[PDB]
């Protein structure tokens, strides 16, 4: 199967891979306004698949610990979203077992939306309010299984966003985790075992997002 | 097959927004015939690899855009509305428009009865935004119009700190280019945001990082920049020049320059004459009652051939290096920690660190872009950076560099063709009334009697002859000359930008402007003076993609159409993706980039717009006469054309250059029609013409370099990245600038390791020899009247040292060096109802004034409104929550923005007392979005630094205050 390696460590909320999915799948803009943040979309929608998250965290001595997360579905080994779909509807939610993508069909039309984003560990799930279909981060798995990376990889300039074979990524996760360590000693791997898209979180995950990890 | 691409054919084009020049690939729907239906990154472009920031990101929605001009305007004086017209009535009434202008204005002789052969009733702004062929087309154009106000962006960010470059190296430009970043052991980000102003730098930032490099930020705020980097230092605003002058002394103290660097490739050991003191703030020749230096007091003592005398044993009392160590012995640490508000602990820290590249086997990187050096002494900001390179060995070589930032995806380029009033294409100076023959204009350019000194730009004859050759190529370049407007020798040189163009339309003192390619109605500071003086023009020619506050500052906020005489014409231009050309990135990487989609609607490259507006004008001339029409008639712009249209390829080979006889040049024959492979081949006697000396290399009988994507690197070229057959840099592709002062004198690296060149079996190896010549026969900056790197740089008009003058007016009251607080060759209100120090400053999302980017619905998305960022300490002073709505007021204007409250922003310690800065982002405007906000620029002063013809944008006094709601 596929996965992502995500380095918190190198991120300068650029958001390049937040516009770079908007693009690819040709997604609307959300009406937004300025709340105090530079933070927008606010949260994930039915039209908001990434959104990168802003946290600032006082240190002691000049500047603060600022904290970036382009937040995306998990792409579980095991995904409870799926379980709980298949209730109501098997077909709803599908796993490409091949890349290990977990993928929302228009039968998540069919199944109870609040449920299936409820058993979601990672709260991601968005319902839309016209069709009631459900959306997320898809892997970009068309893209994937045609060769090229995911959208929000491909863009990334700073090596946050790594993509291939779990094995490879996991290798790197763990040899990258050992260097960043030593300017970060609080970096810790999101779940390692039980998601595809892997985060190197610089400190506690919860700090970055209350749903970073499960 | 991924359905979105399947019948989509795939172009490659080169970002449209900043100068670090990511490639992308375009895909036009109907195998070319159709729409765009994706633009992302070109994996295969060695500088981004396929990554793109969300500006670059977003190119798709910029080109597929709904919001676009589709054909040109008309507003008629006293007009509430737009009238949709034709392209023939459009460029038909402007050509005259144009014509009328300029007959009624033309000065054939000045006061003085000296040839100037100008119109001053017509100004033109733009465009770093446009392709090199458009502009350097453009510029020739408004000059055979004998227009002389020509100017654009680069005035405003990048003309200030020029000069800097050009004393100490002998060129203006970005010495080294973004993968170079790599090869650092130490980089010094200080007035630079590059993560969101460059954002794809940062690949190769942290990959320098990850090969050990420490990365250090000194900025007033904590930006994106900031937190990731290991180092981030607060400096006050306007506090570097203490703050480099205290690691000058600290290089100095510790003996952490390069020795045999210094000593050899530097002017440390150039004999300064007895006149050169400095005493109480003030150096020799200062006359006080005009604020202004006699810098002859600074002349180096010469030799019997006229040469600089030298000690190399650097013994001498009066040796350059030992005046050096003299003038900083001041910038003590206690000193300097105190102006800065930066800790003596992290000075040292940041000292160290930065001082330890010094050893030849590391190098250190300078990376500033805008920051605050638009003020009177910004020059000796980045002088005083140039000089602690040149110190520490770090000029030449891989991981070095003064790393100036361009802005625009194209300001490189459109200084490149002399968009501004004192410079032709080639950098050749617009001549002035007292130059009344060619022969005069080439005497004023210096010579050197020191064999070892190349002194290259003696060859300047060759190129103004070629490049009048180019321009009129059946006139003799002698005659030719007469054809081209010239400033009065007499006025100030500031009297023909930027700043004074505006000041001068408020005084109803033009009839015509072209806005090509720039928004001043949101981009000029004070904007409530510059959108009430566009009311006392004529007429107005604004080219853009978009309707916008310059094109409509008529129905703008508190304007009444009915009022306003001024006449007009929106003309929409193509986006990047939809034209062939060139854009000259940072690196003077000079990038060719291809249509993929057809002009959206009726929109024109502004290559068609300009020569059929031209061509028009010229008809309209050979029809009715007028004033001078030898220059319109004569202009030689058969050569920009193919098929009706404006040719990209023919204009590139003309400024490359061409024979317009059979030459033998250089030892070589060259055949009549053949291009000039190098400017190393032009005459001054009429056997070649070129539009640009700098281009002379670009485009050969090889074919268009500009155009190769060739990833083919020797072990010692991809080692540092150079990747020299990836397009093609100015000049003749030396990707690394001074590359003779990485060797020793027998041609060996001082870093093999990182090798940029090397002499192996009797010629240079890696990087292309920046100036030739057998190793340690040649002085390396080959550009240089003497040769050498100048840490004495006696051609500024402050002095050949910097030296701290206070920026900062109104809070500060001591200079802790001097006695001379301010800059004696430089008023102020400082209304104590304006306590805070109000800045402007970019977000990674928007693009300048935001014309561009508040279009685009995904960065409007990440960044909807205008927002005024503040200090826990001031919110709790002024009461304001975050979130809450303020009022940013200052002398000059106010508006409404939405509260960010942040410990990125913390007080200034002055004088014992906190001070405050409040941050706003100048990307709004009144037109779109609804509810964006408008322009910062309502709020700042056009007042203008004496010295730089430039007003302060980064240090304004405004106040801010809670805008109530209901309870
Ligand atoms: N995203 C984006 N990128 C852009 C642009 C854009 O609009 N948006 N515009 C482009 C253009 S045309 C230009 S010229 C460049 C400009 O690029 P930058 O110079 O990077 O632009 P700014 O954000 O205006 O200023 C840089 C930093 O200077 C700091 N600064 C302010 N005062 C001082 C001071 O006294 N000392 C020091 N050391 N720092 C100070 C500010 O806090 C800010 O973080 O950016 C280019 N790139
Ligand atoms: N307060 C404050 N003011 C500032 C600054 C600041 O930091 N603070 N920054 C200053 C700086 S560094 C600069 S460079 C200036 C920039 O000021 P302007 O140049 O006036 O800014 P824009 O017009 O927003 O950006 C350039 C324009 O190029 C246009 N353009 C894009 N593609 C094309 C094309 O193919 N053809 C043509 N003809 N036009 C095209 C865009 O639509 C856009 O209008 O602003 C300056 N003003
Ligand atoms: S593109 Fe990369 S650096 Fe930019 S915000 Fe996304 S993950 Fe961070
Ligand atoms: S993998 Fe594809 S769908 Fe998922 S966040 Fe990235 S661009 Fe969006
Ligand atoms: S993160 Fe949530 S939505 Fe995505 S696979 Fe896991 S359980 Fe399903
Ligand atoms: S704006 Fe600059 S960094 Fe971003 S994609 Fe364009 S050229 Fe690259
Ligand atoms: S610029
Ligand atoms: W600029």
């Amino acid at each position: 199967g596929k996965m992502f390696f995500v380095d918190l460590s190198r991120c300068t909320a650029c958001r390049g891979c937040q516009i770079a999915c908007k693009q690819w799948k040709n997604l609307p803009a959300e009406e937004t306004r300025n709340t105090g943040s530079h933070q927008n979309p606010p949260d994930l929608s039915y039209v908001t698949l990434k959104t990168v998250r802003f946290t600032e965290k006082s240190r002691k001595g000049p500047g603060i610990d600022w904290l970036f997360f382009p937040e995306q579905c998990r792409h579980c080994v095991e995904p409870p979203c799926k379980g709980q779909a298949d209730v109501d509807l098997e077909g709803a939610v599908v796993k490409d077992e091949t890349t290990g993508a977990v993928l929302f069909t228009e039968l998540t039309a069919k199944v109870d939306g609040e449920s299936v984003r409820s058993a979601c560990p990672y709260d991601i799930p968005r319902i839309d309010p016209v069709t009631k279909r459900l959306s997320k981060c898809d892997m970009c798995n068309d893209r994937v299984q045609n060769g090229l990376l995911p959208a929000c990889v491909k863009t990334c300039p700073t090596g946050t966003m790594n993509f291939g074979d779990e094995q490879e990524m996991l290798a790197l996760a763990e040899k990258r985790l050992a260097e960043v360590k030593k300017t970060y000693p609080g970096a810790v791997l999101g779940d390692p075992n039980d998601v595809r898209v892997v985060y190197l979180f610089t400190r506690d995950p919860k700090d970055f997002y209350e749903h970073a990890v499960a | 097959e991924l359905q979105k691409l399947q019948w989509a054919k795939q172009t490659t084009s080169i970002c449209c927004y900043c100068a670090v020049g990511c490639g992308l690939i375009v895909h036009t729907a109907k195998d070319g015939q159709g729409r765009a239906v994706n633009v992302e990154g070109d994996p295969d472009h060695p500088i981004n690899e396929g990554s793109l920031c969300p500006k670059g990101a977003s190119i798709f929605q910029l080109g597929e855009n709904d919001q676009r001009g589709t054909q040109p305007l008309y507003r008629a004086p006293f007009s509430d509305t737009w009238k949709p017209v034709t392209w023939d009535f459009a460029l038909t009434e402007i050509a005259k428009r144009i014509k009328k202008t300029r007959d009624a204005s033309f000065t054939e002789k000045n006061a003085a009865g000296d040839l100037v052969n100008r119109t001053e009733a017509i100004a033109s702004f733009g465009s770093a935004a446009m392709d090199n062929e458009e502009c350097w087309a453009y510029g020739n154009i408004l000059r055979s119009l004998g227009l002389v106000y020509i100017e654009h962006q680069a005035r405003i960010x990048h003309s200030p700190t020029v000069p800097a470059l050009a004393e100490s190296f002998g060129r203006g430009a970005m010495t080294n280019h973004w993968n170079d970043l790599a090869n650092s052991d130490c980089i010094l980000i200080m007035g630079s945001n590059a993560a969101e102003n460059h954002p794809i730098a940062f690949k190769w930032v942290l990959r320098a990082k990850d090969k050990g490099a420490t990365l250090i930020h000194v900025d007033p705020r904590f930006t994106r920049t900031s937190a990731r980097c290991d180092v981030y230092a607060p400096i006050r605003s306007g506090a570097d020049i203490p703050f480099l002058g205290g690691l000058i002394k600290y290089i100095l103290d510790n003996k952490l320059y390069f020795t045999d660097y210094v000593r050899e490739y530097t002017n440390a050991s150039l004999i300064v004459g007895e006149k050169f003191s400095f005493k109480d703030g003030l150096f020799s020749g200062y006359d006080a009652a005009n604020k202004k230096y006699d810098k002859s007091m600074w002349a180096f003592e010469l030799d019997a051939n006229g040469v600089p005398k030298r000690d190399p044993a650097l013994k001498h009392p009066r040796c350059v290096i030992n005046l050096l160590k003299k003038h900083y012995e001041r910038y003590n640490l206690d000193k300097v920690a105190a102006i800065t508000g930066t800790s003596k602990e992290q000075l040292q820290q940041v000292y160290k660190a930065y001082a330890a590249t010094g050893k030849p086997d590391k190098a250190g990187t300078i990376m500033y872009a805008m920051g605050w050096t638009q003020h009177s002494v910004g020059v000796q900001n980045i002088r005083a950076m140039a000089m602690i390179q040149l110190l520490l060995g770090n000029i030449g070589v891989a991981g070095g560099g003064v790393n100036a930032l361009r802005g625009e995806s194209n300001v490189q380029g459109s200084t490149d063709q002399g968009l501004l009033a004192h410079i032709w294409p080639g950098y050749n100076p617009v001549p002035n009334s007292k130059a009344a023959t060619l022969e005069l204009y080439n005497a004023a350019t210096p010579q050197s009697k020191d064999p070892m000194s190349v002194n290259w730009w003696q060859n300047r004859p060759k190129y103004v002859a070629s490049y009048l050759k180019a321009l009129y190529p059946d006139e003799e370049p002698a005659a030719a000359y007469d054809y081209l407007p010239r400033i009065d020798a007499g006025r100030k040189l500031t009297d023909y930008f930027w700043l004074n163009i505006f000041e001068k339309m408020d005084k109803g003192e033009f009839k015509g402007l072209f806005a090509w390619g720039m928004n001043p109605a949101c981009g000029g500071a004070n904007a409530n003076k510059n959108r009430k003086a566009m009311g006392k023009l004529e007429w107005l020619v604004n080219v853009n993609l978009f309707e916008n506050e310059t094109s409509s500052f008529w129905k703008g906020p508190g304007m009444n159409p009915a009022e306003i005489g001024t006449e007009v014409f929106f003309l929409p231009c193509c986006v990047s993706i939809e034209k062939e050309g060139s854009v000259a990135n940072s690196g003077r990487w000079m990038q060719w980039r291809y249509r993929g989609p057809k002009p959206y609607a009726e929109t024109k490259p502004d290559g068609d717009i300009m020569l059929d507006m031209f061509k028009k004008v010229r008809e309209l001339y050979a029809k009715e006469g007028g004033a001078y029409p030898a220059p319109i008639a004569k202009l030689n712009i058969a050569d920009w054309e193919e098929h009706n249209e404006f040719s990209p390829t023919k204009v590139a080979k003309l400024m490359n250059g061409y024979f317009l006889k059979d030459t033998e040049v250089g030892g070589k024959q060259f055949k009549k029609g053949q291009q000039v492979p190098s400017f190393a081949f032009l005459t001054a006697d009429g056997s070649t013409c070129s539009g640009n000396w700098l281009h002379a290399g670009s485009f050969t009988d090889a074919g268009n370099l500009m155009a190769r994507r060739d990833k083919t690197q020797t072990p010692e070229q991809a080692r540092i990245g150079l990747f020299p057959n990836w397009s093609f840099c100015w000049p003749v592709n030396r990707r690394i600038l001074y590359n003779r002062a990485s060797v020793d004198k027998t041609g060996k690296p001082w870093n093999p390791a990182k090798a940029v060149i090397e002499w192996k079996d009797g010629k240079w190896v890696g990087d292309v020899v920046d100036g030739g010549g057998d190793p340690g026969t040649k002085h390396p900056f080959i550009m240089q009247t003497h040769g050498f790197g100048a840490l004495y740089g006696p051609g500024r008009e402050e002095g050949p040292f910097p030296e701290h003058y206070e920026p900062l007016e109104c809070p500060v009251s001591k200079n802790p060096f001097s006695k001379q607080l301010h800059n004696p060759v430089a008023k102020a209100v400082c209304d104590p109802r304006y306590p805070f120090i109000g800045t402007t400053y970019r977000v990674t999302e928007h693009w300048q004034t935001g014309l561009m980017t508040r279009r685009c619905a995904w960065l409007v998305e990440a960044e909807p409104q205008i927002f005024c960022e503040i200090s826990k300490e001031l919110a709790k002073l002024r009461g304001i929550g975050n979130g809450d709505t303020v009022k940013v007021s200052s002398l000059r204007g106010a508006l409404e923005a939405v509260a960010i409250v942040t410990e990125r922003i913390r007080p200034f310690k002055i004088e014992g007392v906190d001070v405050h800065m409040v941050g706003l982002p100048w990307h709004y405007g009144w037109m779109v979005p609804k509810n964006g906000g408008d322009t910062a620029n309502l709020l700042t002063p056009s007042a203008g630094d004496p010295n730089t013809g430039i007003p302060e944008t980064k240090a304004f006094m405004v106040d801010v205050r809670k805008v109530w709601s209901h309870p």
